[PDB]
RNA sequence: GGUUCGAAGACGAUCAGAUACCGUCGUAGUUCCGACCAUAAACGAUGCCGACCGGCGAUGCGGCGGCGUUAUUCCCAUGACCCGCCGGGCAGCUUCCGGGAAACCAAAGUCUUUGGGUUCCGGGGGGAGUAUGGUUGCAAAGCUGAAACUUAAAGGAAUUGA
């Protein structure tokens, strides 16, 4: 979010972007969310300054890099959307996920034999993961949640704005912040792009598979 | 009805500090809150003002720092002699340590330690800690 | 008391002054009536002449009969 | 019995001392 | 009301997850595999036990199973959990250009180098669906 | 917190927000002292050196935390001042 | 008897890494083991029995008179806790004091009075703690003077380590479940208060999680 | 202790309102105190409009509908049957029970 | 002036026992004029004035600006929309602002860290708003207002057995 002068960009992923669906807002309003707001769109959609989320990313970055340890972190996941874009996360990160059916007993209490402890969670949705946001204050636990405007702001540390209603705009998020936590980490030189049709990271309906498999086979 | 503007307006700060604003704007320009605010200012428990001067009562933003409990007002406006003056600051603050009792004299504003050693009393402003 | 007056001296003094007249445990021992029924009238001990004795029952479970002296 | 049962039996017991002092006045 | 028992279910589970190599879709197979594993005092909780744990089998050879946990499941699982990817997404020369971010990156350390570009505009209207 | 020879008596210091400026309770479970690894401006790894802050549960159970600390980074200079 | 480190922070009170109880109170952890305060303080940490209070639940069934035990624990001059557990019987209820007892312990604040010489041992200023319809006012007091209030309040202050402190009572003080709580809250935000002598900074440090977090996801899963 | 977070009624800062009297009985109701229904129903039942369609002069005749306010009071409603005691959580509720069919 | 309704009262059963539930009647009242008194749950079971302390959708008034519209279609701006902003007035949802024994309140918070101005009123419960004192009234009734005697209780909140 500072003091870096290597990661520059121009003009072109504007195009790929609005396809995507990263800047579609929510409907409503949280009144904690009015400075996130770029500008306006017709028929009550708002405008997410994803330049913005870029810094916000990048200070979430910095939280990821300075938990060096990269076995003890808790990526949680509520809904469907956000299964195997999570799921991918993990594979590049190396980590230990969490999608869905969180067990309140795990953590809080000291009986059931899955008695971990990671340092960093990131949360996917406030009003999904109500209860994730319980065991942050009792526990000295980092929090980064993913808000919309809709989404209020409570019980949170750091929160970055972003779409969590379509399936290609939470891909899309987890694809981008995958590269560059592996790069402030550093293991891969700073060479190449990705060549594979970006399929295979999204969520797929199970309908859209087996229409693709017919269309295949 | 607004007759102590000065209650108010420890009441708004006191509700500022409470809870945890950076800066304040009241209202009039009352030279003894301007007083107050400098006598504030040696201590070093509250940030250095600005006022916006109208024709009128001008109106002071005060940038406020953490570094104050509860200042409440005096109302009404008793008189303090040098005898009483223990029986003032054994309820009115809570320790021996840290504690200020300001009050006017007729030489000028200063605070409860200075006059005993002038052997001066006056009226009484207010209390900070 | 609730007003926080400079020249309220006599006021609330009056007021303090009919609170002692409303309080009960104040009134009730400077009363002239009560002093007239009380057949001590300031008196500690006193005299008597026994005339007869009669029984008075006692109250409920933890019952007796306890005969008194009318003097 | 209510109050106001009880204050109708002590107006009426009023009226009763009211017509015995017209009585003896 | 041919309901699987508790016991039934305590059992079988912790049975298919340790032995998991040994195990068929047949009847008599595992029905024998449990006599030699298991201590079953009875012929019908045995038949209840046998035929729960063919039930789970059919289960598995239709998909995955949320309670029981696989150790073949449990490796294709972590396999898509620790693939490391050769060459991720960001750092390409080109990406998005945002023209109120143009202005707050001029103070600090984000200057306005040779390699920018300025885009124009997005349009929008108004940013309330009528409620109704 | 001195003694009648100069030594500091108390034995322990409570902590202090820099955002807030209010200071932290003893069980206060959701105090967390967050931490920033510094990155190289040319080369963009991992140095050794950390930059701690400090989040107090007042501010936390206020709905300010990614305020108090968006400040704390643009009053020591990473993020940008206008935003 | 010899007990297993379940939290991460018990495997570094087992190997001997963190010194200092103190510096759990620094990060602020919440301590969920009770045998880590025996370890450290065990011929110091003393256990005081206050008041059995037997409370009767009304069933179909009669009633079940449940107990509820209140244990004061810690040493004379240091660090003081207090465990509420209500029970049905008498063994598991006093155990589960005992042990509630030492996962909620405090520390109290000693100040001096006026001049400054020697050890603290009063108040150093004006707080309270109200819940209920108790507040007890502490106010400082000179050396050589004694605790001017009732007799639990002067034992919680015997074993607190303020000698020297007056009292003032308001309200219905006889309510003993909203009179411990009081009296602990009243101790416990002593150290909460803004000070004019807290006023440089606090140092940071790294967490010492992080400090040991390449031994400890090695030497144990 | 009081039970409603109003006086069971709409009156906010009015007073008073126009007495309506009751259908069932003849209990004088305020307005606003008054549990009202709208009740709309076609005349025939079953059959009727079968055997008018059969056994008729004109064709295609559109029937008319009934239209009468009804108004209760706190016990006559519920000796029509109407509403019902719910939990306390749902007594804050002012919706009415969903229109489905 | 008295149509309807309907205290007192009659009749019909009802009931071991009804000038109680219910119906048919039915006097005074029910409506106004010229007057008398001050009584209601006149309840919001909540003293007045001035300020600080979150957000949201909307209704009723006035003013203001503007894509697309209807009416006069035909210039012209207001009626009817929609999108906004402010003030006064009435509410609701959420809420670790704040407090209480809880119901819950942006006030019932700004109380022990106790002092913004500010009138009236209660001191265990009954007797009892009773005697007595005068005042106002054709009458009904309203005002201030005791004592002897008895009483370890009388109460508020919020849960079980049925
Ligand atoms: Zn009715």
């Amino acid at each position: 979010s500072g003091a870096l002068d290597v990661l520059q960009m121009k003009e072109e992923d504007v195009l790929k972007f609005l396809a995507a669906g990263t800047h579609l807002g929510g409907t409503n309003l949280d009144f904690q969310m009015e400075q996130y707001i770029y500008k306006r769109k017709s028929d009550g959609i708002y405008i997410i300054n994803l330049k913005r989320t870029w810094e916000k990313l990048l200070l979430a970055a910095r939280a990821i890099v300075a938990i060096e340890n990269p076995a003890d972190v808790s990526v949680i996941s509520s809904r469907n959307t956000g299964q195997r874009a999570v799921l991918k996360f993990a594979a590049a990160t190396g980590a230990t996920p969490i999608a869905g059916r969180f067990t309140p007993g795990t953590f809080t209490n000291q009986i059931q034999t899955a008695f971990r402890e990671p340092r960093l969670l990131v949360v996917t949705d406030p009003r999904a993961d109500h209860q994730p946001l319980t065991e942050a204050s009792y526990v000295n636990l980092p929090t980064i949640a993913l808000c919309n405007t809709d989404s209020p702001l409570r019980y949170v540390d750091i929160a970055i704005p972003c779409n969590n209603k379509g399936a290609h705009s939470v891909g899309l998020m987890w694809w981008m912040l995958a590269r560059e936590v592996l790069r402030m980490r550093g293991t891969i030189s700073r060479e190449h792009p990705w060549e594979v049709m970006p399929d295979l990271y999204f969520y797929r309906d199970p309908e859209e598979i087996e229409k693709e498999e017919q269309a295949a086979a | 009805v607004r007759m102590n503007v000065l209650a108010d307006a420890l009441k708004s700060i006191n509700n500022a500090e409470k809870r945890g604003k950076r800066q304040v704007l009241i209202r009039p320009c009352s030279k003894v809150i301007v007083r107050f605010l400098t006598v504030m200012m040696k201590h070093g428990y509250i940030g250095e003002f600005e006022i916006i001067d109208d024709h009128r009562a001008g109106k002071i933003v005060v940038n406020l720092t953490g570094r104050l409990n509860k200042c409440g007002v005096i109302s009404p406006r008793f008189d303090v002699q040098l005898k009483d003056l223990e029986k003032w600051q054994n309820n009115l603050l809570p320790s021996r340590q840290f504690g200020f009792i300001v009050l006017t004299t007729s030489a000028g504003i200063m605070d409860h330690e200075e006059a005993r050693r002038k052997h001066t009393g006056g009226k009484i402003l207010g209390f900070f800690f | 008391g609730k007003c926080r007056g400079l020249r309220t001296a006599r006021k609330l003094r009056s007021h303090r002054r009919d609170q002692k007249w409303h309080d009960k445990q104040y009134k009730k021992a400077h009363l002239g009536t009560a002093l007239k029924a009380n057949p001590f009238g300031g008196a500690s001990h006193a005299k008597g002449i026994v005339l007869e004795k009669v029984g008075v029952e006692a109250k409920q479970p933890n019952s007796a009969i306890r005969k008194c002296v009318r003097v | 019995m209510r109050a106001k049962w009880r204050k109708k039996r002590m107006r009426r017991l009023k009226r009763k001392r009211r017509k015995m002092r017209q009585r003896s006045k | 009301g041919r309901v699987r028992t508790k016991t039934v279910k305590k059992a079988a589970r912790v049975i298919i997850e340790k032995y998991y190599t040994r195990l068929g879709n047949d009847f008599h197979t595992n029905k024998r595999v449990c006599e030699e594993i298991a201590i079953i005092p009875s012929k019908k909780l045995r038949n209840k036990i046998a035929g729960y744990v063919t039930h789970l089998m059919k289960r598995i050879q239709r998909g995955p199973v949320r309670g029981i946990s696989i150790k073949l499941q449990e490796e294709e699982r972590e396999r898509r959990d620790n693939y490391v990817p050769e060459v991720s997404a960001l750092d390409q020369e080109i990406i998005e250009v945002d023209p109120d971010t143009k202005e707050m990156l001029k103070l600090l350390d984000f200057g306005s180098l040779s390699n920018l570009q300025v885009t124009q505009p997005t349009v929008g209207m108004n940013f309330k669906t009528p409620r109704g | 917190m001195q003694n009648d020879a100069g030594e500091f008596v108390d034995l322990y210091v409570p902590r202090k927000c820099s955002a807030s400026n209010r200071i932290i309770g003893a069980k206060d479970h959701a105090s967390i002292q967050m931490n920033v690894a510094e990155v190289d401006k040319v080369t963009g790894r991992f140095n050794g050196q950390f930059k701690t802050y400090a989040i107090c549960g007042a501010i936390r159970r206020m709905g300010e935390s990614d305020d108090s600390i968006l400040r704390l980074a643009k009053a020591d200079g990473i993020v940008s001042k206008n935003f | 008897k010899e007990w297993l480190p379940v939290t991460k922070l018990g495997r570094l009170v087992k190997d001997m890494k963190i010194k200092s109880l103190e510096e759990i109170y620094l990060f602020s952890l919440p301590i969920k083991e009770s045998e880590i305060i025996d370890f450290f303080l065990g011929a110091s940490l003393k256990d005081e029995v206050l008041k059995i209070m037997p409370v009767q639940k009304q069933t179909r069934a009669g009633q079940r008179t449940r107990f509820k035990a209140f244990v004061a624990i810690g040493d004379y001059n240091g660090h003081v806790g207090l465990g509420v557990k209500c029970s049905k019987e008498v063994a598991t209820a006093i155990r589960g004091a005992i042990i509630l007892a030492k996962l909620s312990i405090v520390p109290v604040r000693r100040g001096y009075w006026g001049n400054k010489i020697g050890k603290p041992h009063t108040v150093p200023c004006k707080v309270t703690g109200r819940c209920g319809s108790v507040l007890v006012r502490l106010i400082p007091a000179p050396r050589g003077t004694g605790i001017v209030s009732a007799p639990v309040p002067k034992k919680l202050l015997m074993m607190a380590g303020i000698d020297d402190c007056y009292t003032s009572a308001r309200g219905c003080t006889a309510t003993l479940g909203n009179f411990a709580k009081a009296t602990f809250d009243a101790i416990s935000k002593t150290y909460s208060y803004l000070t004019p002598d807290l006023w440089k900074e606090t140092v940071f440090t790294k967490s010492p999680y992080q400090e040991f977090t390449d031994h400890l996801v090695k030497t144990h899963t | 202790t009081k039970k409603r977070r109003n006086n069971g009624r709409a009156k906010k800062g009015r007073g008073h309102v126009q007495p309506i009297r009751c259908t069932n009985c003849a209990r004088c109701v305020p307005k606003d105190k008054a549990i009202k229904k709208f009740v709309i129903r076609n005349i025939v039942e079953a059959a009727a409009v079968r055997d008018i369609s059969e056994a008729s002069v004109f064709d295609a005749y559109v029937l008319p509908k009934l239209y009468v306010k009804l108004h209760y009071c706190v016990s006559c409603a519920i000796h029509s049957k109407v509403v019902r005691n719910r939990s306390r959580e749902a007594r804050k509720d002012r919706t009415p029970p969903p229109r489905f069919r």
